């Protein structure tokens, strides 16, 4: 049995913006969780659904690591129940979660010395995401009654907008990398153990 | 779906990318206040302009929806404080042409200079050296050369500018629903809310009115007092019963005493407390101070700073090469950045100073929770009175002995105390009159209630009534002496010194008093008292989320502006002034 490239997932030089998030689906796959836990260069790492001390030694089914980038401050809405900007209109987790939310502050790789306006995020949305669905539609979003035709103006906006994060700004306002971990015991040839 | 759902949906994507930008802006200005090069100024320039171009916009959409539809006065506050188009409203050639005359004045202020006349070759400039003669000097007629010369090629030169100034500026507000330009000014204190909680601004005249009712007397006694001490120095020229002169009081327009303690100390055996050499033998650094000051706000409740305000200001000068300048500031960049820069200097000044650069940065970080537009001090008073307040905390030798900057046996008495409160008199006590009444010159002459030709006489009969000051030479209509004044002439406001001034000793009278205080206010120290900490947090936090009435209710228990703490504070000096003062004449004949 082969070792899970969470390695090549977890330490990847560059990363998603949340509003298109990064998944990949490990199968076929020996991994040491106890490694990624003993680390603890994460800021964020609470696993739900199940202690990640048990797992290391339990074999799983399919595997889902969804990576992205988001804003410090927002962190706290990935995870089950939190409804804000980023899990309303970006990514959401369901209540029957069984999973992991892995984060870790990313500002001397993720940040420049007079703005990295690369990473994005969605504003506005006609309805809430579904529990893990993705939403990359440019259109631009029209709150008024009166339609807009391609042409954005008041009560119709472009929907997404750039983090631009800065070395110099509060934690709250720094950029946070961030790995969920999704297990699916539900398919029959089980294929990611410890 | 309706007026106002779609006025939060606005709202929304204005604060998320009105806050990225004014980060941008800001972080320009830092880097060219602490790093002034041509290049660092030209993109300073270059992104306010950038910022003016999308405020400007942003407001003309904001007006879209409609004030009347919105029921949710923490909305409608932010909306109605973008919706303001100001000079944008007026019509555009206007615009250039104002913005032409106030450039002009701006200029001649900055580049006036008035000869000596004993050696015209030797003529000297305001900012650097006649602000020092009016300070120091001691001889009659060389400091009168400078207040006539002054406003007469300033004050002269200036005449035209303003009046048409006043008919653009009124022409603008009354374009912006405002019946004249100092009604536009009153706006700031208008809060609607809650019932009984609201404020018309015209109730402001009367409350600043009938405040001033309650200060006169201790105005009173501070002026005879200090008439009676000058007369010792100037004696040819002092009527004991009249106004004083107006170029003997310290500053080129006598807003402050303060200058006039040298001549007016009461008991000069008995020198005041200045720990600098305290700090000096103690190798104190400026980090020292801050870190003082950052430990003084801890023991009350607050947070202890940002490790971004602990990683990114200025706290002193570069020493590398780069120009900078001086003046110490407390800023929010908008993101979690807070800063201050102070080219710090190890004196007990500076010491009082950075509490209170921190007093502001501290009101910055209570308020970040409120979206961009309510980011702000509940009115212009609140930001500089409570940063003032955090120095009158750390003035008191109570804490000075806390600390170890004054040794544990002290000796405080009547002779030094009353040294102290009076030079305390002079700073706070000589402008309340000064700003009162040139903010209410103003005001009239908006109202259109002081025609053209009696300007300079309407102006003089007020400071001769109200402030008892003497205009020693005649000045007629072709003179114009109060655009002699930076805030006159460079378009600011000015009755927020007044206001500010009434709301500190409200605050630090309602904490003392919450910091269970035995004795005298004026040797409050509100240190390691986290109950008077949390109360101040709890109108901290709100910014301009709820109108400034209910934000001062909080804090002391009252409504309104009140004088009774400022009086309280006083109390002591006023006793002994009132008693000083029972052989001579109180008060003033205005001739
Ligand atoms: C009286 C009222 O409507 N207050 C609302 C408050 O409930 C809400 O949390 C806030 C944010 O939308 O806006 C305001
Ligand atoms: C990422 O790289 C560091 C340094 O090479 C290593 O210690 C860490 O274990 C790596 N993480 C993973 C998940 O491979
Ligand atoms: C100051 O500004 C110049 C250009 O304006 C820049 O090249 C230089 O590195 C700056 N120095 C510091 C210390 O910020
Ligand atoms: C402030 O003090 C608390 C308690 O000791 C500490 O946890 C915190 O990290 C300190 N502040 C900073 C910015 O380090
Ligand atoms: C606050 O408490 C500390 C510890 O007892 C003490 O050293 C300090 O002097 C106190 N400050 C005041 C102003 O009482």
């Amino acid at each position: 049995t082969n070792l899970c490239p969470f390695g090549e997932v977890f330490n990847a030089s560059k990363f998603a913006s949340v509003y298109a998030w990064n998944r990949k689906r490990i199968s076929n796959c020996v991994a040491d969780y106890s490694v990624l836990y003993n680390s603890t260069s994460f800021s964020t790492f609470k696993c739900y659904g199940v202690s990640p001390t048990k797992l290391n030694d339990l074999c799983f089914t399919n595997v889902y690591a969804d990576s992205f980038v988001v804003k410090g401050d927002e962190v706290r809405q990935i995870a089950p129940g939190q409804t804000g900007v980023i899990a309303d209109y970006n990514y959401k987790l369901p209540d029957d979660f069984t999973g992991c939310v892995i984060a870790w502050n990313s500002v001397k790789q993720d940040a420049l010395t007079g703005g990295n306006y690369g990473y994005l995020y969605r504003l506005f949305r006609k309805s809430k995401l579904k529990p893990f669905e993705r939403d990359i539609s440019t259109e631009i979003y029209q709150a008024g009654s009166t339609p807009c035709n391609g042409q954005v103006g008041l009560n119709c906006y472009y929907p997404l907008e750039r983090y631009g994060f800065h070395p110099t700004t509060g934690v709250n306002y720094q950029p946070f990398r961030v790995v969920v971990l999704s297990f699916e015991l539900l398919n029959g040839p089980a294929t990611v153990c410890g | 779906s309706t007026i106002e759902e779609l006025a939060k949906t606005f709202l929304d994507k204005f604060n998320q990318e009105a806050e990225d930008l004014d980060h941008q802006r800001s972080l320009a200005a830092w880097n060219y206040n602490t790093n002034i090069t041509k290049e660092n100024t030209e993109k300073m320039n270059e992104a306010e302009a950038k910022w003016s171009a999308f405020y400007e916009e942003q407001s003309k959409l904001a007006k879209d929806y409609p004030l009347q539809e919105i029921q949710n006065f923490t909305l409608k506050r932010q909306l109605q404080a973008l919706q303001q188009s100001g000079s944008s409203a007026l019509s555009a050639n206007k615009r250039e042409q104002l913005n032409t005359i106030l450039n002009t004045m701006s200029t001649i202020y900055s580049t006036g200079k008035v000869c000596n006349p004993k050696k015209p070759q030797e003529c000297l400039l305001l900012e650097p050296g006649l602000d020092e003669i009016m300070a120091n000097s001691t001889d009659y007629s060389e400091r009168l050369w400078v207040w006539e010369g002054w406003r007469s090629e300033v004050g002269k030169q200036l005449r035209p500018l303003y009046e048409e100034y006043v008919v653009l500026k009124n022409e603008m507000a009354r374009a912006n629903n405002y019946e004249d330009y100092g009604d536009y000014w009153r706006g700031d204190y208008e809060a609607e809310g809650a019932d009984g909680y609201g404020y018309n601004r015209n109730q402001l005249i009367e409350d600043v009115e009938r405040t001033f009712a309650e200060i006169k007397p201790l105005y009173e006694h501070l002026h005879a007092y200090v008439r009676a001490k000058l007369m010792n120095t100037y004696p040819s020229y002092i009527s004991p019963t009249g106004c004083l002169p107006a170029h003997l009081l310290g500053d080129m327009w006598g807003r402050f005493w303060t200058n006039l303690y040298s001549l007016t100390v009461p008991f000069p055996e008995k020198p005041n407390i200045d720990v600098t050499d305290a700090m000096i033998n103690q190798n104190w650094n400026a980090v020292r101070i801050f870190k003082e000051a950052e430990k003084f706000f801890v023991s009350v409740g607050l947070p202890n700073m940002t490790q971004g305000f602990w990683e990114n200001s200025m706290l002193t000068e570069p020493t590398d090469g780069r120009k900078v300048v001086c003046h110490p500031t407390a800023w929010d960049l908008q993101k979690g950045d807070f800063r201050i820069k102070m080219c710090t200097k190890v004196t007990m000044d500076n010491f009082l100073t950075a509490h209170h650069e921190m007093g502001h940065i501290q009101y910055d970080m209570a308020y970040a929770m409120q979206p961009y537009l309510l980011r702000n001090g509940a009115n212009e008073g609140f930001h500089e009175a409570v940063g003032e307040i955090m120095s009158l905390s750390a003035s008191t030798p109570k804490h000075l002995k806390s600390i170890g900057l004054l040794p544990s046996d002290f000796r405080e008495d009547n002779e030094t105390e009353i040294n102290f409160l009076l030079k305390q008199a002079l700073t706070i006590v000589g402008t309340l009159p000064f700003t009162y009444m040139l903010e209410k010159w103003r005001w009239m002459v908006f109202k259109g209630e002081i025609p053209k030709d009696q300007w300079m006489k309407k102006w003089w009969e007020m400071k001769r009534e109200i402030v008892g000051v003497m205009e020693p030479v005649p000045h007629d209509e072709t003179y114009c002496d109060p655009a002699a004044l930076y805030h006159v002439s460079n378009d600011f406001s000015f009755i927020r010194y007044y206001t500010r001034t009434i709301y500190q000793f409200q605050f630090q009278e309602a904490l003392c008093q919450a910091a269970k205080h035995e004795g005298p206010l004026h040797k409050c120290d509100i240190s390691n008292s986290t109950e008077a900490g949390q109360k101040l947090l709890n109108m901290l936090r709100l910014g301009k989320s709820k109108p400034w009435t209910l934000a001062l209710e909080n804090v002391v228990g009252a409504r309104n502006m009140d004088v009774r703490p400022l009086l309280n504070y006083f109390e002591p000096l006023f006793g002994w002034l009132k008693d000083q003062n029972r052989n001579s004449f109180v008060g003033w004949n205005t001739d």
